[PDB]
């Protein structure tokens, strides 16, 4: 009768989709609630400076 | 510094008054009822008293 392209026929999935997505790279920046200097400055007086 | 002129075998007192004006950092912590100066001198009074 005639030839057919494969995309011309409806395709049903025999496969089970498992969609695993990689845990993306993440960068942890240097984060501190207080820096060393802050804690040093938190003192009302510094004996060295005084 | 003013020191007394020489006289023989006498105790002499000499006064020197050096007026000083110094700009300092002053700091206060909660409850801000006192603050210090850079000279380590405490001021027992709220910065905000007015």
């Amino acid at each position: 009768s005639h030839q057919l392209s494969r995309a011309d026929i409806t395709t049903v999935s025999t496969f089970i989709d498992l969609n695993i997505t990689m845990l993306e790279d993440h960068e942890f920046v240097p984060l501190e609630v207080y820096t060393r200097h802050e804690i040093k400055d938190s003192g009302l007086l510094d004996y060295t400076e005084v | 510094k003013y020191n007394p002129s020489r006289v023989e075998a006498f105790h002499r007192y000499g006064t020197t008054v050096n007026c000083i004006v110094e700009e300092v950092d002053a700091r206060s912590v909660y409850p801000y009822d006192e603050f210090v100066l850079a000279t380590g001198d405490f001021v027992y009074m709220s910065p905000f008293y007015g």
